[PDB]
């Protein structure tokens, strides 16, 4: 018969269903690519426009001084999401008066994109994030699902055709643990290059860039300080 | 019984020119009749164009000043801006109304820049309510500041003198010179004076030291 | 955990009926034989108590539970919800003996009964009471018996049967019921009335009767019920 | 106290075979009087009367909360009401607001329905019942009609004879209370009829 | 709590370099009665941290046991973070400010040190939620017999050697022993350096009695 | 079976939002054009006998005192967020004392577009998605500004957007005539040419509405007389 | 299944709740975690997939601590497993509060249990795919280790194991004793079943996490030193070969 | 709480449930409106049901106040519950503003009250459309029409209920100015509109007018049957002198 | 704080004072004691600053919320009767608020007096705060419902001019506001001192 029509029925063979298609949501977004160093983190996503009269839309979040997120999904859920996390942020610092720590942030994500995937008629939030943070420990890449698991990533990248920048990925982990800063967006650039056709490439319209760093607290870097980090490539190889 | 409050002196001052605004203070930290602690701000810088200053009931010093800082940031995240100063006063009032049947017990005072680059100050009844002004003592020795200064900015009650504008030098000057009479007559005012001046430069820091006694 | 359904299971067929309250009366008319027959001077009220052994024990569980100092239940349908009416009854008479002064009266503590029943047939995700009670008492100087449906209604008789063959004990108490019966004869009535339904011989331990008159009601101990059966007091 | 602020006074008295019950009229405030004709008897039924004395505000809503609870019982149920059982009826509806009483004092003065055997009994302000067979008494007169009754009541009465000394025993009570007074009517219930008089008294 | 039952009397805290230091009665009083003879009024927070509390000894058997659960539950998650002194001492005014809004004050005076990150803090905060922090502390009675001995020696040599400051916290407990109507001879000294939070067990003060032979009259 | 309101298609977009998006393809039309000299909101008041009032169907509305707003597909639904965003611009005027940006408002709105609960809500939830798009059209501290909002819950900036029935043929004739330069006239005309080619009524001065706001005016709309005057251009 | 197996609110014709066995797959999924109660402590061995080089190595742990002196070694979906670890945090700490001392592990396994199986009658909600494994040593009642399964059921145990090869290293696990050595000695043997269950065919590598908790830490729980975990994988490599 | 979605989104982009109640208020009795210039008129179809009827539990054209008169179609027992809330409206708006309620604000709230139910948990949406009439505080008449789905618009003639297409092409071929000049004039062209859909007529016209700054008048069936003689005598002039 | 207000026939003048004091101590005397609710209601304060600056606001709020729903400016009247529903919760708690919204409506002139209290009466002239009686006095033997809008501005700065030499609590320089029927538009700001030579001599 089906097994699709709530997140509350196992499956005959011990998966759920609409905790997969949670997963396509993802997918179907823009693509993103974060990546860290030892001292900065970075996080360069592509954003996408629906014609040419409409503007492209936002895929970096600031969240805190020192955290920012990088949707991709059902933007409806992902300013519940950020609501919710600026709302902890604001909270350790009324308490404690510290910055929250980034895998302490993560955590209650956990817990609270959980709930929803075990109770009637609910859903899960179909956004899937990727956190960059400095806090003590250094630099941290986060990557939640709508599953509502989450890992400490050495660098990830979601979204359409992210099967490609998790190659380039695979493929200089080595170098970005000891790169300088434009040499670490310049990777994260080539990366986030690889999900497009061959058709086209980055501009200063399609990219926005987020770093978070040792000395710097998150910044996001629009249309017109995109040139300095996009400047200095070369052309995608044929 | 229990007194939800307690006094705690310290006085704020806050001179608005037409190029900088100057926020100055205080620093004992008083209770009773013992000195608690000797180096306390009451002076919070809070955009690159705004100060606070907060006296009375450091219980309430402290948790207000924690709540500004929190809608402030709230704001910079749904509006993407940064909040000016007519705003956060604005807002500050609608803070202290919030608790109108158990009040905040803070002296406020806001010095800023709007938006011509000029001299703002906003002063704070405890339960709300604020007014724009160029020069508002608050506090303890807020009676030994008011009628000295108030002359000299303002110019009341004298006759046949220039109403030359307020130099940055000339009001400074000014201020260390009304606080080392202030601590001399009240005993909620010493130890150490600081001065915030906000001009679009940035702001700057100064110390000065008053009566220890 | 679930806050509840909300939504009703009985509800309308495009003939008119509530189903699930017509299922309800098959559970009843399945279950143990009972009888009733008021004497024009008290009621009595008797049903089988049988068993699938010897394991059992009889002093145990009772058919004929008092609600008040003259008010008495039997029943036929699910043990269950008979255990539970019997309960909610229990706090009805009592909460009105609370607020009066008085004991509830028995005309007030059918409809009071028949309205609980009632709101299980409107309520969200309950079915209806699998149940139908006989409610005998003796107020104000009379006696009298209804009988509670899981539908909530009820009807006030004068002798009636229900459970198992209550088609043939309804006929046989129509015929075999004559007004200003003696107390003690109706008690022969009875057992003889519950005779043509019940299987096996007859014991003091099968059959569970209860009077009601001015005295109040009360079960006839199983030494009182062997010399009815006998028939030699 | 808070019923000294309308004054009032009931006595019932039983007879043989028959039972009365006697108010006076003054509604005032305080000193002020405002009317002379203001009830604080009602039927409750046909030979069962109840009289509320003290703060006429009480008097109003436990006369009208109990019309709407007894009205609701004689339907429901269809016997009429038993006079034993509106007592409890009414300790209930006060106790029911043990904290923030009401502030009234009833005296219920009846014939049972189904036979005729007489009864009365007052309450406390909170809820008690106390029945006796003498006579009752609430207001602010207490002391005067207590006084009067335990020297004028006798074991078995007619009912003229009755009407007699409800009669004398409240009129000499009232008179002697300021916040009282301005006439006193006077039900005695027999088994046949229910006779209503009216005692012409001080305009004082 | 509008009226304490069972409080102790005064809490010194000193800053020196490489650590800080903690002094306070065992003493707990109910009235003028000294019921219980041998009570710790400071506890281990973790490594870095420790608290001193004069005022009711029951809201301080309660932050001793909500402050504690608040730590365990941090070292679960074995992130290496742990909490500040700087931390401790925030969430603490939060909870007293709290508690003084619905009426309800924690009738404390607490003395928060601790020593991380190469840096000394000393913190106070009170049963209304001033709080601050200063090289001297001292709470209840402290505040005017040891304060000024404390502070005067602070005021001409503004470093101190650990050896310094534990005379410095003897010279001023049996200044209180002296004065202060509510103390005990045997009284705990903590110490929070780089290497931990040790506490001193019943230390005496041994005192002298001179000035009874001049008074003739 | 029967899926509740929130239930993810394998595709991996909700079906009840998939639906709200094809609610719009029934709706009126509406073009607004932004420029550098303020921005210019038409819509057509689609009539349906001669006895209907051509007075009483707006589909502009003042959100405030600088920030219009048309509307085009379920025109009950809309009245309820309408009336959300003018009590957040006051809110938000009670509390600061200044203008929303028209950026803000558009957010505020687009939360609540979003949030239906079959189960575990509250009493007074929405039981469905709202059935609209809208298209705020402000001018604030940025310059003038136009959003496009859709039942999805998302806003993107634009520059030149048509909703509604028409979209397509209308976005098309939208990207060949819009350019940086083009001031408030040319914009105004510009809207009446393109509506007059996906109207399968007519242009008449009771069959469109025609609304602007500037960075020196408030939000002003067309009377009868001023939509003559730019027919006869047309 | 028609009508059997939508609610966990049904029985079926048999007598089987088809939404709980169901959630015993989730569990089958799941790479393996094993259990080994010594006489002196426990040991936790988790047979962590690495998947790619994107993830940072002793991250995305199976391995928890419940409380200061208990650990939990979860199998299945780990999104419950972090519901789970929040509802036993939850109850320990409560329990503390209102009695004063740590919570024996015999009971903090039933109040999970329940907790487990509050969820196996009601519509709302659906079985938690997850089984997990309670270890604690004290000295005043011994090394003890429960495991729960979706069903709601605890059990004791001297040695268990729980995921998709549950049914090899059980009885890898039988011809170890175990009521006879030390932490120090068991530790080696934990490590070396978890490379004899494994494939290297099946999946591209793993990391081995192993878990004090015994006489050695003072009753705390605490993950092993990274010198003790080189040793023992060390000693599986080369008892691997022979 | 029963909380259910019961309005959905079709997948075709509609929403059943408002379409099915749009077909709740086809089956109801035709009522139809026009304002005059200094009168307004609404006309329901059906008094006659029986020679047992009571008349004035079969209404269909009630009041909310003074200035506002509101005629229905579809389930009698829905619209008796919005004419109530309304009633109450009415009230608290005379309360808190000092001038009466005008007709654009009382009908604002009764759309705003169906669409509601067209969006709230458990409910059902109302099954009735409205005409609701009346003068506003400036001494002009208003006729708006609401409908089941929360939405409205001003109309000058309308007609609702079953055989409302029928009378909608009658109201665009006879209303002009050169009818609706007096006050009985336009009383007549409500009688020819309703003549089109009844089968007898004089006696299932119930009919009501309301004028100027006086209140509601029900009228008596003899002043109806006047207005209907009046009909048949212009239609034999109106065919033998065009002959 | 002494305000006054009176309507004549060119429409409705309001007059304040500017003095506040923390009791015995002048504050501040530059507060502008009208309050621009819209531009076209004025309001007054003459309770505790903070209340009226406050609730008056919050009326603002409700008043243009009204206007943007139903197309029309809001009755003043009406809005005298937002302001005592508002306010009428809180009676008891200590309020204080003695505020006359005043502006002009399809009624010509209009003038409401609402108190904390709850009262709310339309009249003609009123005088609210610690100086009103001084001012009813002045202003009653100068004032006739016809005045040139150069004889009311004379008598409104003379009527709040002797109040201000009486009482204590008044002072500062005195606003002027006149609502004409397009409008509020702000007349004058003399201050105390300089009115104090025109009229001894």
């Amino acid at each position: 018969n089906q097994y699709d029509n709530d997140v509350t029925v196992w499956s005959p063979q011990g998966r759920i269903h609409q905790i997969e298609y949670a997963m396509e949501a993802v997918k179907q977004g823009s693509a993103t690519v974060g990546l860290k160093s030892k001292t900065h983190a970075v996080l360069v996503a592509l954003k996408r426009a629906q014609s040419e009269l409409a503007a492209h839309q936002k895929k970096i979040l600031h969240v805190d001084n020192h955290i920012g997120i990088s949707i991709a999904g059902l933007t409806a859920d992902a300013r519940l999401l950020c609501n919710f996390m600026r709302q902890e942020c604001l909270d350790s610092r009324f308490v404690f008066d510290r910055p929250l720590p980034v895998s302490r942030l993560v955590s209650l994500i956990g817990s609270k994109t959980q709930i929803p995937t075990q109770r009637y008629g609910r859903r899960p939030y179909g956004v899937g994030l990727l956190i960059a943070g400095y806090d003590d420990m250094g630099p941290h890449i986060f990557q939640t699902c709508p599953s509502a698991n989450y890992f400490d990533c050495r660098a990830m990248s979601i979204g359409a055709r992210s099967q490609s920048a998790r190659t380039y990925l695979e493929r200089h982990m080595s170098e970005f643990m000891e790169c300088n800063l434009n040499e670490l967006v310049k990777h994260g650039l080539r990366a986030l290059r690889e999900t497009l056709p061959a058709e086209q490439d980055l501009t200063t319209k399609n990219v926005s860039i987020g770093i978070v760093g040792k000395d710097l607290e998150f910044t996001i870097y629009d249309d017109d300080d995109v040139s300095p980090f996009l400047e200095g490539l070369e052309e995608r190889p044929q | 019984r229990f007194s939800p409050y307690v006094f705690n002196g310290g006085t704020i001052l806050a001179i608005a020119g037409e190029d900088f605004a100057i926020v100055a203070s205080d620093t004992r930290l008083s209770e009773g009749f013992s000195i608690h602690t000797r180096d306390s701000p009451k002076c919070y810088k809070l955009t690159d164009k705004t100060v606070i200053g907060c006296s009375g009931f450091h219980g309430d010093c402290l948790t207000l000043t924690k709540i500004i800082e929190a809608r402030l940031k709230m704001y910079k995240h749904s509006n993407n801006k940064a909040m000016t100063t007519g705003a956060i006063a604005a807002m500050l009032s609608t803070i202290l109304y919030s608790r109108r049947f158990f009040p905040y017990y803070v002296y406020n005072i806001i010095g800023g820049l709007d938006e011509e680059g000029k001299g703002a100050v906003y002063s704070f009844d405890p339960v709300g309510s604020y007014q724009r002004d160029s020069f508002k003592a608050g506090g303890s020795a807020s009676a030994m500041l008011q009628p000295l200064l108030d002359n000299q900015v303002g110019f009341k009650n004298m006759q046949n003198v220039e109403h030359v504008p307020l130099s940055l030098d000339r009001a400074m000057r000014l201020v260390k010179d009304v606080f080392i009479s202030a601590a001399e007559r009240d005993v909620y005012t010493g130890d150490a004076l600081r001065i915030c001046i906000v001009t679009k430069e940035g702001i700057r820091e100064e110390t000065v030291s008053l009566r220890k006694d | 955990a679930e806050r509840g359904y909300s939504f009703s299971l009985t509800t309308f067929s495009p003939s008119g009926k509530l189903v699930q309250i017509e299922y309800a009366l098959a559970a009843v008319a399945g279950g143990a034989p009972s009888v009733g027959i008021k004497a024009a001077n008290g009621v009595v009220l008797a049903t089988e108590k049988k068993q699938k052994s010897i394991l059992y024990d009889e002093r145990s569980v009772h058919k004929v539970e008092p609600i008040t100092k003259h008010i008495g239940l039997v029943y036929s349908g699910m043990g269950p919800d008979y255990r539970v009416l019997v309960h909610r009854a229990r706090k009805l008479a009592q909460q009105y003996y609370l607020v009066y002064q008085e004991p509830i009266p028995t005309a007030q503590l059918v409809q009071r009964v028949a309205s609980v029943m009632q709101e299980y047939t409107q309520s969200g995700g309950v079915r209806p009471f699998g149940v139908s009670l006989l409610i005998c008492g003796w107020n104000e100087g009379r006696p009298y018996l209804f009988q509670s449906d899981p539908s909530g209604a009820y009807f006030a008789w004068k002798a009636t049967a229900m459970g198992k063959n209550y088609v043939n004990g309804k006929t046989f108490l129509e015929k075999r019921y004559n007004e200003d019966l003696e107390l003690e004869d109706a008690i022969h009535t009875a057992i003889l009335t519950l005779k043509e339904s019940f299987e096996g011989q007859m014991t003091e331990d099968n059959i569970e009767v209860g009077i009601c008159n001015e005295a109040g009601f009360r079960r006839l101990t199983p030494t009182e019920v062997k010399d009815y059966l006998a028939a030699i007091a | 106290s808070i019923m000294s602020y309308n004054g009032g006074a009931v006595m019932a008295m039983k007879g043989k075979n028959c039972v009365a019950i006697a108010a006076d009229r003054r509604f005032g405030i305080q000193a002020q009087m405002v009317t002379t004709d203001f009830q604080k008897i009602f039927p409750m039924g046909d030979r069962l009367y109840i009289g509320l004395a003290g703060l006429a505000t009480d008097v109003q809503t436990v006369a009208q909360r109990l019309k709407f609870r007894l009205n609701l019982y004689e339907l429901k149920e269809g016997r009429q009401i038993k006079p034993y059982t509106l007592m409890s009826m009414v300790a209930n509806l006060l106790y029911e607001k043990r904290f923030g009483p009401y502030y009234t004092e009833p005296v219920i003065a009846g014939l049972d329905p189904k036979t005729f055997k007489p009864f009365i009994c007052s309450l406390d302000l909170i809820g008690c019942p106390m029945v006796t067979d003498d006579f009752v008494v609430s207001g602010t007169c207490a002391e005067q009609m207590y006084g009067m009754c335990e020297s004028l009541w006798e074991p078995n009465m007619d009912p003229d004879h009755l009407f007699e000394t409800i009669s004398q025993a409240m009129l000499n009570a009232v008179d002697r209370d300021a916040v009282s007074g301005m006439g006193v009517i006077v039900h005695i219930i027999e088994k046949d009829k229910i006779t209503t008089r009216t005692l012409k008294a001080r305009m004082d | 709590t509008q009226n304490p039952m069972v409080t102790g009397t005064s809490v010194l805290g000193v800053k020196f370099e490489g650590g800080v230091v903690i002094a306070a009665d065992m003493l707990g009083s109910y009235g003028s009665l000294a019921r219980f003879r041998n009570i710790s009024r400071i506890m281990r927070v973790n490594n870095s941290t420790m608290l001193g509390a004069s005022g009711d000894y029951a809201d301080f058997q309660y932050l001793k046991q909500v402050l504690g659960q608040m730590v365990i539950d941090e070292e679960l998650l074995g992130d290496g973070h742990s909490y500040s002194p700087r931390a401790i001492h925030s969430w603490l005014t939060r909870a007293m400010y709290s508690r003084r809004s619905k009426m309800n004050p924690l009738w404390n005076t607490m003395v928060i040190g601790g020593y991380a990150d190469g840096e000394s803090f000393l913190g106070y905060v009170d049963m209304l939620g001033v709080a601050y922090e200063a090289p001297s502390l001292a709470t209840g009675y402290g505040a005017y017999l040891a304060q000024p001995l404390l502070r005067e020696v602070l005021e001409k040599q503004p470093v101190l050697s650990q050896t310094e400051a534990r005379d410095l916290v003897e010279r001023c407990m049996r200044v209180l022993y002296y004065r202060d109507a509510r103390s005990y001879n045997r009284f705990q000294i903590a110490t929070v350096t780089e290497k931990g939070v040790e506490i001193e067990g019943p230390l005496s003060t041994e005192t002298n009695w001179d000035i009874a032979h001049m008074i003739s009259g | 079976y029967d899926r509740g309101v929130n239930t993810f298609s394998p595709e991996g977009r909700l079906f009840q939002v998939e639906y709200a998006i094809e609610a719009i393809k029934l709706g009126s039309t509406a073009i607004g054009i932004q420029t550098s000299e303020g921005v210019c909101l038409a819509v057509e008041k689609r009539i349906t006998s001669p006895l209907m009032e051509p007075s009483s169907i707006e589909k502009i509305v003042e959100i405030d005192a600088h920030i219009g707003c048309a509307m085009s597909g379920l025109i009950a639904d809309a009245k309820t967020l309408i009336d959300k965003a003018r009590v957040e611009t006051q809110n938000h005027w009670f509390t600061y004392n200044e203008t929303m940006t028209v950026e803000s408002v558009t957010q505020a709105v687009s939360n609540l577009a979003l949030q239906f609960g079959e189960e575990d809500a509250d009493p007074g939830a929405m039981s469905r998605p709202f059935g609209v798009a809208l298209l705020f059209g402000g001018v604030d501290e940025k310059g003038p500004q136009l959003f496009h909002m859709d039942p999805s819950g998302t806003f993107v900036q634009c520059d030149a957007r048509a909703i509604g029935s028409a979209s397509e043929g209308a976005q098309s004739s939208l990207q060949e005539v819009y350019h940086k330069s083009m001031t408030l006239k040319e914009a105004i005309k510009s809207s009446l040419i393109i509506l007059k080619q996906v109207m399968e009524e007519k242009l008449n001065a009771t069959n469109i509405e025609l609304a602007t706001v500037q960075p020196g005016q408030n939000f002003h709309m067309f009377t009868k007389e001023e939509l003559e005057e730019v027919i006869k251009d047309i | 299944g028609t009508g059997y197996d939508l609610s966990a609110s049904t029985f079926s014709p048999d007598g089987r709740v088809f939404q709980v066995e169901y959630a015993m797959k989730a569990v089958e999924n799941s790479s393996t975690a094993i259990g080994i109660r010594c006489k002196d402590g426990v040991v936790f061995g988790v047979e962590k997939l690495v998947l790619s080089k994107l993830y940072e190595e002793g991250s995305n742990k199976r391995l928890f601590n419940v409380d200061r002196h208990v650990g939990m070694a979860v199998a299945g979906l780990l999104a419950d497993a972090r519901s789970l670890a929040d509802i036993a945090r939850e109850e320990a700490s409560n329990f503390r509060s209102n009695f004063g001392y740590n919570i024996p592990l015999k009971h903090l396994a039933d109040r999970v249990a329940m907790y487990v199986h509050a969820y196996t009658l009601y519509s709302a909600v659906r079985p938690f795919g997850c089984s997990f494994m309670l270890g604690s040593y004290s000295v005043n009642d011994g090394a003890q280790l429960y495991m729960i399964d979706p069903s709601g059921v605890s059990y004791g145990y001297w040695g268990c194991a729980i995921g998709k090869a549950r049914q090899a290293a059980k009885t890898e696990i039988e011809k170890l004793q175990m009521k006879e050595m030390t932490c120090r000695d068991i530790v080696k043997e934990v490590a070396k079943i978890i490379y004899i269950v494994h494939d290297e065919v099946k999946d591209k590598a793993f990391e081995l996490e192993l878990s004090w908790v015994g006489e050695l830490t003072n009753g705390r729980h605490e993950i092993v030193p990274k010198d003790i975990r080189e040793e023992a994988e060390k000693y599986a490599k080369e008892s691997l070969k022979e | 709480s029963y909380d259910r979605a019961i309005t959905v989104f079709s997948p075709d982009g509609h929403l059943f449930q408002v379409e099915y109640a749009q077909e709740a208020v086809k089956k109801g009795s035709t009522a139809v409106g026009v304002r005059g210039r200094d009168i307004v008129v609404l006309g329901v179809e059906k008094k006659s049901v029986a020679k047992l009827q009571d008349e004035r539990t079969v209404r269909k054209i009630c009041a909310l106040d003074d200035n506002v008169c509101m005629a229905f179609a579809g389930l009698t027992a829905d619209a008796r519950i919005v004419i109530n809330r309304a009633r109450v409206e009415c009230q608290s708006h005379r309360l808190t503003v000092e001038d009466p309620v005008t007709v654009e604000y009382i009908t604002r709230y009764i759309a705003s009250l169906k669409q509601r139910y067209t969006q709230s948990n458990g409910r059902r949406p109302f099954g009735i459309s409205a005409l609701i009439v009346g003068f506003d505080f400036d001494g002009t008449p208003r006729l708006y029409q609401t409908d089941p789905s929360g939405t409205y618009h001003a109309w000058k003639a309308n007609a609702i209920g079953r055989g409302a297409k029928s009378v909608r092409e009658f109201l665009e071929k006879n209303y002009t100015d050169e009818a609706i000049e007096t006050d009985d004039l336009t009383i007549k062209l409500v009688i020819k509109a309703l003549l089109e859909v009844v089968q007898s007529g004089g006696k299932n016209i119930e009919l009501a007018v309301m004028r100027r700054d006086q209140s509601l008048k029900i009228l008596n069936p003899e002043e109806i049957e006047k207005y209907v003689a009046e009909i048949e005598k212009e239609k034999e002039e109106n065919e033998k002198k065009k002959q | 704080t002494t305000t006054l207000a009176f309507k004549f026939r060119h429409g409705v003048i309001v007059a304040a004072d500017s003095r506040a004091t923390a009791g015995a101590y002048i504050a501040s005397q530059t507060v502008k004691k009208v309050i621009e609710i819209n531009p076209y209601l004025l309001g007054t304060m003459a309770g505790g600053a903070a209340d009226c600056s406050f609730w008056e606001r919050l009326l603002a709020r409700q008043c243009r919320i009204y206007e943007l729903r139903n197309k029309e400016r809001i009755s003043v009247a009406a809005a005298s009767k937002l302001l005592a529903n508002m306010v009428y919760q809180y009676k008891g708690m200590g309020l204080s608020m003695g505020t006359m919204i005043c502006g002009w409506d399809k009624r010509g002139p209009g003038l409401y007096y609402v108190d904390s209290e709850g009262n709310r009466i339309s009249g003609a002239t009123f005088s609210v705060g610690s100086g009103s009686v001084y001012a009813y006095g002045v202003m009653d033997r100068g004032y006739s419902y016809d005045l040139e809008v150069e004889q009311a501005y004379d008598l409104a700065r003379r009527a709040i001019y002797q109040a201000t030499y009486r009482d204590a609590y008044s002072g500062g320089a005195v606003n002027l506001y006149h609502v004409r029927e397009d409008g509020w538009i702000r007349v004058s700001s003399d201050n105390v001192a300089d009115l104090h030579e025109k009229y001894s001599g």
